[PDB]
RNA sequence: CGCAUGCGCCCGCCGUCCGCUUGCCGACCCGCAGUAGGGGCCUUUGGCCCCCAAGGGCACGUGUCGUUGGCUAAGUCAUCG
RNA sequence: GGCUUGUGGCAGCCAAGCGUUCAUAGCGACGUUGCUUUUUGAUCCUUCGAUGUCGGCUCUUCCUAUCAUUGUGAAGCAGAA
RNA sequence: AUUUUUGGUAAGCAGAACUGGCGAUGCGGGAUGAACCGGAAGCCGGGUUACGGUGCCAAACUGCGCGCUAACCUAGAUCCCACAAAGGGUGUUGGUCGAUUAAGACAGC
């Protein structure tokens, strides 16, 4: 099981000076490939909000977090801001995955696709796990059906693997749903 | 028309990659591109539909059931039997029979097919000019 | 977003027969045959019958379809009512001859399949307009100037009315002066 | 720089290469539609241009000032004596286009005809469908010509006959070489059309079996030839000044 | 039932010469690129490594009462994913040799 | 694409309902291994846009020629079969040796001529419209586009395939009725070879 | 389509030799249409089954391009009318 | 000839106003965005062991930012214009 | 030539600062090009990469995945780079803030 994307919980504090012998402790919740670009983003974000910088700072814990149960299906939301062409702005958008890892993945790509925004200019200021009922998207929410039912409307046809694969046939597919 | 659904209970054929030919059940449905598959020797993970091939066989079951209630309504529909005996399922066991013939049992099997052809060759002659 | 079933279902009556494969529809009554090729819509048709009651209904549903395309689910329904208007009690259109100086002469050929207008604001030429398929072009004797089209589609029947319509336009002149034409002033059906 | 002042261009471009036909006689390149609810008919023929005159006639003409009143119009004569139909040649419709399926020749041709197929008739042996008139002798061989008429009639979606003209007739032209060509015959069905031509084997089929008075017809052949010309005659340019 | 005269036994696959080992403007031909019938994955093309192959052709004249001429090669490594081979050959094969078929035999054998 | 590398004297290939373009570069590639090609059938090549646009692109095209010498080229082709050729070449070096000698291996033809006919025709599938094409979209037939630019021969081809489907539902009818009687003489025979029966069963579809 | 040369030319059979080849080695295989469907059996209006790639089928396919002789029903392939 | 487009030429956007009343039938002040290289400038990249330097005459072709002609929509288009 | 920068409406204009490059330098990529990206080099065998690519031309997937677009204007298709703006669209796709609604939301009877 391979997640592009992880969630760490990072823990930094000040460095400790004459004036603040015991700094506060801040922690924070972050996506990124790997540890390093956690610490990374973590640094930035105290650096831009608490003004503590990485050279007069110090790095306490990381840990990942793992979805507790990932045979389940889930409803994700997330809430960013991000930056367009002339303004930034922010933005609730919901995902249904067996962890939020898959969500955020998706959530990375949709932005990508439909408003043309590098992972570089987004933020994620919360996620969350919500209830059936409490979802706000139809896109969610149309497969919260008890019974679901619905043929194969797009199936691509192709061998099991490219050793079977021939430049020519002699009949042409066979098709139906 | 569409004689065959996705459904909570649907019996599907992966028919595409490492897990190729092996029969999965259908137990949720994420999106209309991915769904969540179980069966007696895997774990419950989702499985994009590009990658499944409906069957026409279909079990009586709750969704996200547990391993032991899906297996006894998997024995209780048979699955494994009738997708054996149909010749779809047959297909891929003829299959993989036909890649595991060794050279010695080639050659039997060229014998045993020689002297069916000559002798149906003979019958077809014998009833034509009848 | 691809909503996941879209589905729309109309009654048929009983003294219609309709038939349905690969998109092709048929629709049988008192008055005569009419045919539709639906194959153009990637859309699921299925005739339901009833067999305590014997009741007819035609369900029409698209899986996975956008707005665009889920927009084509009433217009086949509406042509398959419309087919079924025709077949049960055909369609009958109305035209009036307007016109301020010259009347409108109108001469109706043989078989009441085509129409002859040579007075047309005083004008020499001759319009010929031929009646489509299944239409008759009669004048109506209650009514002063007025032209009645009758016959099973409600496609053909309104545009053989364009087509006269159409044959009458005036030009260079202020049309909303010279008001000459023939329009269509009812649209109806014949039973 | 625009041209100063404009002018249509001088001559037609519809016309090129201005340069010398491949041939002498004139070739029919598109032949009247066939209807087949007509009866068969002849749809071309060879003349030869004698002369001009004029003439005068009252002109029938409502509303022309030269209603009831006499013109005078040149006119040309062409002699027409009467073809003999020598063959039959059918033609098979294909993507590509008509192609020759075969040509069924009469028994008996003329001299003249013959003299088409050589270049020195004279100092030739003259073996010209010698072997294949002989075909008319033996029952097998008209058998075979019968066959291959059915096969005309079976295949064939145009029927075109051949025919030359008895050109020793006019004295005045030197030649002796008649001219063939390949004329279509429209109307009735294709057994119809073979039927008809074959019928007319070595026979006469006069001008008026074709045209009639009053008809408006085409008239195809080669101009008369000028050799080496400059621009000024050739496409009607403006000359230069004197200087 | 057929009546052909040819060779009884057939213990070689074919392969369709596709050129040399190149870049879009350079061309190394020490090292040719074959296609075998029947291989379609790189996987498959464990099994050919190091097959011995040859490259029949015809001259004008005779060499031992024959005008046959072959000259000897071997499968090095795979090319691509498609199951296309990279072999190497004593000579370099002539470029007229483009779309020509080479046997490729089952000696070495590792079975 | 690497190549199909099949080793075959000639393939016949049937482009009913195949991208043009798709097609193209397939045998374009098969041609240049070195596989001869028959393509039967052109005017059933599908073109993805629509006929308006295919129609303008060809219109575009018709509008290049040399301003001062038009017989000079380039050449517009009308026929399906032509313009599918025209398509390969230009996939194709055809203005060296290999790609004459690649060109020269390919043979087009409307309809299915003779002795084609009676030869099986295969399909491309990575061409094939029912696989490239989502349902809806626009499309045109190369035939219909050949005709509204000048192609005559739209009817004789329809006619003339008519014709010969027409022999081929007599030919297969005959075949089924064949088949029938083979099936009949198995059964008749099963019951005179039972150990060889019993070793074809495990390998039976 | 016509006519085709008197130490000539053309056609068919047999022996031998040379040359070209778009690359022989089983160089085997004709249904149409459709892919929001098609087909078969059974015919309740109906029920059942197949498809889900030629991923198939056919073929003495078995002998130093294949040893010495004889018989040879049926089948099949080839050659000749 | 090449870059540029100040200048020349040709378009658009907002709507204070004009138009018997009515911003937009027809126009568009104050502002503001463009396009073009048939103006003239700016520059000096090519040509000084030489690319014949105005205009007219003749001849062909090409463009549209359409004067006339074909077909249309609008009007402060009754008709005509 | 990146960045700093003067005159000029601007210029492939004219003039300065640091550094690098071309000139004097081939080679792979950008179709093509003195300056861009990669990288600098004796003659060879093997392996692997940089930039850039893997439908054909043309070596490498019509590879495994998700959405958006339909261009009846030549839809669009990769730093330098071989241009496009202000204004608009009830085309379609996501978001933000408001209003009405099962004491029954909007259109027609
Ligand atoms: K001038
Ligand atoms: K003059
Ligand atoms: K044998
Ligand atoms: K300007
Ligand atoms: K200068
Ligand atoms: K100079
Ligand atoms: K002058
Ligand atoms: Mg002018
Ligand atoms: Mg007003
Ligand atoms: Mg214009
Ligand atoms: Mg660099
Ligand atoms: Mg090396």
């Amino acid at each position: 099981v391979t997640y592009k994307f992880h969630q760490y919980q990072v823990v930094g504090r000040a460095l400790p000076t004459e004036n603040d012998e015991h700094p506060k402790i801040y922690r924070m919740k972050l996506w990124a490939t790997n540890e390093v670009r956690a610490k990374s983003k973590f640094w930035y974000y105290l650096r831009k909000l608490k003004k503590v910088k990485k050279s007069n700072g110090q790095m306490l814990a990381i840990n990942e977090i793992f979805e507790k149960n990932p045979t389940k299906i889930k409803n994700y939301g997330i809430w960013l801001r991000y930056q367009s062409r002339t303004g930034y702005h922010n933005m609730y958008k919901e995902y249904r995955d067996t962890t939020l890892n898959g969500a955020v993945e998706q959530m990375y790509t949709e932005m990508a696709s439909r408003h043309r925004v590098r992972h570089h200019c987004i933020q994620i200021i919360k996620t969350a796990t919500i209830p059936a009922k409490l979802c706000k998207r139809e896109s969610t929410k149309q497969f919260h059906d008890s019974k679901i039912k619905f043929p194969l409307v797009f199936k691509k046809v192709r061998p099991p693997s490219r050793k079977l694969k021939t430049t020519y046939k002699a009949t042409r597919p066979n098709l139906f749903m | 028309p569409f004689k065959r659904f996705v459904e909570i209970g649907r019996v599907a054929l992966v028919n595409y990659g490492k897990d190729y030919g092996k029969l999965v059940v259908i137990v949720d449905v994420i999106d209309q591109n991915r769904a969540l598959i179980d069966a007696p020797d895997m774990v419950r993970s989702q499985i994009n539909f590009k990658r499944l091939s409906l069957t026409d066989i279909k079990i009586d079951i709750k969704r996200i059931p547990k391993k032991k209630t899906l297996v006894a309504a998997m024995e209780a529909a048979d699955v494994k039997n009738k997708w054996e005996s149909s010749s779809w399922g047959r297909k891929l066991i003829v299959q993989k029979r036909r890649a595991s013939l060794n050279d010695f049992d080639r050659f039997k099997l060229m014998l045993a097919k020689i002297k069916r052809a000559g002798v149906v060759r003979q019958e077809l002659a014998k009833l034509k000019k009848e | 977003m691809k909503t996941i079933l879209s589905s729309e279902t109309m009654d048929i009556p009983d003294g219609v027969n309709i038939k349905v494969k690969a998109k092709q529809i048929e629709v049988e009554g008192p008055r005569g045959k009419l045919t539709r090729n639906f194959k153009h819509l990637n859309l699921d048709f299925q005739l339901i019958k009833d067999e305590e009651t014997g009741k007819k209904k035609l369900k029409i549903d698209a899986w996975f379809g956008s707005r665009k395309t889920t927009a084509a689910i009433r217009t086949a329904l509406s042509h398959v009512e419309n087919l079924i208007t025709g077949v049960t009690k055909g369609y009958r259109y109305k035209m009036r001859f307007v016109y301020a100086h010259f009347p409108i002469n109108a001469s109706i050929s043989g078989g009441n399949k085509a129409i002859e207008i040579r007075n047309f604001l005083g004008e020499k030429r001759v319009r010929k307009v031929d009646m489509l398929e299944g239409v008759t072009v009669v004048r109506s004797e209650k009514v002063k100037d007025e032209l009645v089209l009758d016959g099973n589609d409600i496609e053909l029947v309104s545009r053989s009315a364009a087509l006269i319509n159409q044959k009458c336009h005036v030009k260079n002149k202020d049309i909303r002066k010279f008001l000459d034409g023939i329009y269509v002033s009812e649209k109806g059906r014949i039973v | 720089s625009h041209r100063k002042f404009e002018h249509p261009r001088h001559g037609s471009l519809g016309f090129l290469p201005r340069k010398r036909a491949a041939r002498h006689r004139g070739k029919v390149k598109a032949f009247p539609k066939d209807d087949p609810s007509k009866p068969c008919k002849l749809t071309a023929f060879l003349g030869y241009k004698a002369g001009m005159t004029h003439i005068v006639r009252d002109v029938e003409k409502p509303g022309s000032k030269l209603h009831k009143k006499e013109t005078c119009e040149a006119v040309t004569i062409i002699e027409t004596p009467p073809m003999v139909i020598v063959g039959v040649v059918g033609y098979v419709k294909t993507p590509r286009g008509l192609r020759c399926l075969n040509t069924v020749w009469a028994q008996h041709l003329s001299e003249e005809l013959k003299r088409r197929f050589y270049k020195n008739w004279c100092k030739s042996k003259k073996k010209a469908f010698l072997k294949y008139s002989k075909k008319y002798e033996t029952d097998e061989g008209k058998k075979d010509i019968q066959t291959q008429l059915e096969k005309l009639k079976k295949y064939a979606c145009v029927i075109r006959v051949l025919a030359h003209t008895q050109i020793r007739k006019m004295k005045g032209l030197k030649q002796k070489k008649a001219h063939l060509m390949e004329i279509q015959v429209n109307g009735g069905t294709i057994a119809q059309k073979v039927d008809f031509a074959y019928g007319f084997f070595e026979k006469q089929v006069p001008v008026d079996a074709v045209f009639q008075k009053d008809e408006m017809i085409d008239i195809i052949g080669v101009t008369k030839g000028k050799g080496y010309e400059g621009v000024v005659t050739r496409w009607g340019v403006t000359r230069l000044p004197r200087k | 039932v057929k009546g052909r005269q040819g060779e009884r036994v057939r213990l070689y696959v074919r392969g369709t010469v596709l050129g040399y080992k190149r870049s879009k403007s350079n061309q190394y031909p020490s090292t040719s690129l074959i296609q075998i019938e029947g291989v379609n994955t790189k996987e498959e093309v464990d099994w050919y490594l190091g097959k011995r192959m040859a490259y029949i052709y015809k001259a004008k004249t005779k060499k031992n009462n024959s005008h046959y001429r072959c000259i000897w090669g071997k499968v090095c490594r795979p090319h691509g994913n498609s199951g296309v081979v990279r072999a190497k050959f004593k000579s370099n094969l002539p470029p007229k040799s483009m779309g020509s078929k080479v046997r490729v035999f089952m000696y070495p054998s590792n079975i | 694409v690497s190549g199909s590398g099949i080793s075959a004297r000639r393939i016949v290939v049937d482009a009913r309902h195949h991208m043009l373009g798709r097609l193209s570069s397939i045998l374009a590639k098969e041609l240049l291994n070195g596989q001869k090609v028959v393509v039967v059938r052109c005017e059933e090549i599908c073109l993805s846009g629509g006929l308006v646009r295919q129609k303008m692109k060809y219109l575009r095209f018709l509008r290049k020629r040399m301003n001062t010498k038009p017989s000079h080229g380039p050449i517009h082709f009308r026929a399906p079969s032509k313009i599918l050729w025209r398509t390969i070449r230009g996939m194709i070096p055809h203005k060296t040796k290999r790609g004459a000698a690649a060109l020269a291996r390919l043979k087009v033809y409307e309809g299915v001529p003779p002795p084609y006919d009676k030869i099986k025709r295969m399909v491309i599938p990575d061409a094939l419209k029912v696989l490239r094409l989502q349902a809806g979209h626009k499309y045109c037939l190369l035939g219909k586009l050949s005709s509204e630019v000048g192609w005559n021969h739209y009817d004789t081809i329809k006619e003339l395939e008519n014709k010969r489907k027409e022999r081929a539902q007599v030919a297969y009818e005959r075949r089924k009725q064949l088949a029938k009687l083979r099936v009949k003489a198995e059964k008749a025979a099963e019951e005179k070879l039972g150990p060889q029966l019993a070793i074809i069963a495990p390998i039976k579809y």
